[PDB]
């Protein structure tokens, strides 16, 4: 209450936010992606979770054998973002840049009420009082201009800091519909790593992303090969990578460590050995024969 | 508690908020006089004439006096309206969590809490 | 380590969680443009009232900005039709989520 | 610097963008996408090649079968880059214009 | 002083544009060259490698 | 006299001139360590000279 400036409540209050925030999380840890594009259809969580993991690439099976080391590292990121939140005083400094921006807008608004002008004083009854009609009216159109031009300033720096707004406003409904009620395959988008999910929090005039990545962790050298040549006919894997350890071959996942015995089931021919460009020669087990001749 | 040569208070933007009465030394705060705007809420003039309307930001023990149907809101003080205690959709809306509509009660203007949907457990 | 026919591949993970932090809507204000620049000076409202629409025109732009940032917010938390509730019991696979 | 108008130099030099820009390129040609979510992981540069053409929803075997030629098609694009910026007047016009 | 307000208001409004672009400049280093894409035409025309 | 006119038009020329340094920094500095390409530059045929 100061000088005709008011603050406005707005229209969702605080509390409707948080059971926004609360219907979403609950959507996503039911249901997983499919209450955004639909009826939200149950799934028990750790299937969601395997399903995310096809998602980024890595096989079911290995969420089902690690779900306990899994949970274990999500529930420690989970405390750790608790307890970094406690801390580093400003992480939280975007929203209280934008509150900043706007006090200070306001209270230079006010203290600008106190310059004269350019002209005798800055008080509207004492230039009424100690002039004459003629001499103080012009002294007080030059106040009136003086406040009318620094009003005018004032809303058109709102103007563009309401663009910006407008502008990572629409960026976080982006990243709701597409990290919270999705699984992004977007690079960075939604975080660093192969993001798996995310979970939104309310924060005073904004919102907070937790973002739920897988990040591969220990690496091996292996030697590779792009084709394998047996029968005089080149090989590729059906989904997976050529690799060595010195003496065997084995096809492999991309993205986890592990190996298998080359089949006829997860490879693929493709014409000879003679034009692929270093083709190695190894055998490809076929599991007819032995269960046929048995 | 002025020290005893001070004799008005004065705020951050530098607007005077106290003073001290010369006669007798006692502080009194200065507030300003209540203000705001004034907010029209009609359905449209294509189905009635009646109206409600707010008063942003004031108490209204200092509004002067639609209808005789007065609410306290955390946006102000809404006359013409009555506050039932049912959910709806936001219709028109007031702030705070308050919306307006025009409803059998036969017709006239109710002030509620909006529903943000319907509960659903999975 | 670059070479013409070596992998490296990974045999272990973590799951990492981190945090984006955005900004969606900002204060609405309002401003009553005689009162500021007048304040109850009716020799100042009368000159000011030889200045045009200017007084108008601002109170449609800040009106502008004060219903953009409620929209703001619905196209960011009004994402889900239905209030879902999680179950009462808490149990999902060895996840916490509390 | 004319009439208090002075222009503040910016706080990464040309040299050090370019080191990036060079930094970015080594993790693309000895890594793939794999430095962008992790630790970089060597592979060898048909084999990423081949994960891109799975990618766009073509087989391995269309890469490796065609290696000679994609590299030289290739390479070709490359070297009309080079010509089609050393002439062409504002082809360079956004910077230009900013 | 009303010459130069209205300069610091341009650039307020140029650098927003800039800010617009240098934004899309840092979504595609991710996601042209730190991954491959699907959008269509986000990076080039035809199937992005 | 005329107020703080002259404090804000340097802090709105100050907010422009550091945002222009995180524009850089958001495009560009998103490799987290200085990756070199190795002394033999044979990648299969394709040529990046
Ligand atoms: C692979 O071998 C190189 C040396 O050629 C070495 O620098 C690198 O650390 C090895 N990678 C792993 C994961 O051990
Ligand atoms: C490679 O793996 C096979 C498993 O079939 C193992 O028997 C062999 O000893 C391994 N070779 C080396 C060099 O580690
Ligand atoms: C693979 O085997 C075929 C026939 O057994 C032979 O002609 C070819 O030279 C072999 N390749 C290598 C690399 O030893
Ligand atoms: C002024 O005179 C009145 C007489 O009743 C007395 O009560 C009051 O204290 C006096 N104030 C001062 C400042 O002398
Ligand atoms: C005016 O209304 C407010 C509620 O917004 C209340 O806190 C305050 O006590 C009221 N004033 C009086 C004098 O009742
Ligand atoms: C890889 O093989 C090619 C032959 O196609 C050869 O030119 C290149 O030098 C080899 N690289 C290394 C590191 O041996
Ligand atoms: C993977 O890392 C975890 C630590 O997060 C460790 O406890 C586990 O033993 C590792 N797995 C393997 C197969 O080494
Ligand atoms: C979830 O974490 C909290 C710590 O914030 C812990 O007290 C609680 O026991 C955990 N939940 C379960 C089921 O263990
Ligand atoms: C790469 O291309 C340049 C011409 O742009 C050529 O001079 C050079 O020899 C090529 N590199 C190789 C290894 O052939």
């Amino acid at each position: 209450k100061f000088n005709g400036l008011t603050v406005l409540p707005p229209l969702l209050t605080d509390e409707m936010i948080a059971q926004y925030t609360s219907a979403l999380l609950a959507g996503t840890i039911t249901s997983g992606w499919t209450f955004g594009a639909g009826p939200a259809l149950q799934i028990p969580f750790p299937m969601q979770m395997a399903y995310r993991f096809n998602g980024i690439g890595v096989t079911q099976n290995v969420l089902y054998e690690n779900q306990k080391l899994i949970a274990n590292q999500f529930n420690s990121a989970i405390g750790k973002i608790q307890d970094s939140l406690s801390s580093t005083p400003s992480a939280l400094g975007k929203l209280q840049d934008v509150v900043n921006h706007n006090a200070q807008a306001l209270n230079t608004l006010v203290k600008q009420l106190s310059s004269k002008f350019g002209a005798i004083s800055s008080v509207l009854n004492d230039i009424l009082s100690r002039l004459d009609p003629p001499e103080a009216e012009v002294q007080i159109d030059r106040l009136i201009t003086g406040r009318l031009q620094s009003l005018q300033t004032y809303v058109t720096q709102q103007l563009i800091r309401a663009a910006e707004i407008r502008a990572s406003a629409n960026l976080a409904a982006t990243k709701m519909s597409e990290c919270v009620l999705g699984q992004s395959k977007r690079v960075d988008f939604c975080g660093k790593g192969y993001h798996l999910m995310s979970f939104p929090q309310s924060a005073p005039h904004g919102v907070v992303f937790l973002h739920v990545t897988y990040v591969p962790a220990q690496e091996k050298n292996f030697t590779t090969a792009p084709a394998i040549c047996h029968d005089g006919k080149a090989h590729f894997p059906r989904e997976g990578v050529f690799v060595s350890n010195g003496t065997h071959w084995f096809v492999t996942q991309r993205n986890f460590y592990e190996p298998q015995i080359i089949t006829t089931d997860n490879t693929f021919v493709s014409g000879n050995c003679d034009v692929v460009i270093g083709i190695v020669n190894n055998t490809v087990y076929d599991p007819l024969q032995p269960e046929l001749d048995s | 508690k002025f020290l005893p040569f001070q004799q008005f208070g004065r705020d951050i933007a530098d607007t005077t908020d106290a003073v001290r009465d010369p006669q007798t030394l006692e502080i009194l705060d200065i507030t300003p006089c209540s203000f705001g705007g004034v907010s029209v809420i009609t359905p449209g003039t294509n189905t009635s004439n009646q109206v409600a309307v707010l008063y942003q930001g004031v108490n209204c023990t200092e509004v002067p006096v639609t209808g005789s149907n007065v609410f306290q809101t955390r946006a102000g003080c809404l006359i013409g309206a009555e506050y039932v205690n049912n959910s709806y959709e936001c219709d028109i809306p007031i702030g705070a969590g308050i919306c307006a509509s025009y409803q059998t009660q036969s017709q006239s203007i109710i002030a509620y809490t909006m529903s943000l949907g319907a509960e659903n457990s999975v | 380590a670059y070479s013409n026919n070596s992998i490296a591949i990974p045999t272990n993970f973590t799951i990492s969680v981190t945090t984006e932090i955005l900004p969606v809507s900002m204060t609405k204000t309002s401003v009553d443009c005689t009162m500021y620049i007048c304040g109850d000076s009716t020799e100042c409202s009368n000159l000011l009232l030889q200045y045009g629409s200017f007084c108008t025109q601002l109170k449609r732009a800040l009106t502008g900005i004060a219903v953009e940032q409620d929209k703001n917010t619905q196209e960011v938390f009004a994402q889900v039709k239905q209030i879902y509730k999680t179950p009462p019991i808490k149990y999902f696979g060895g996840f916490n989520f509390s």
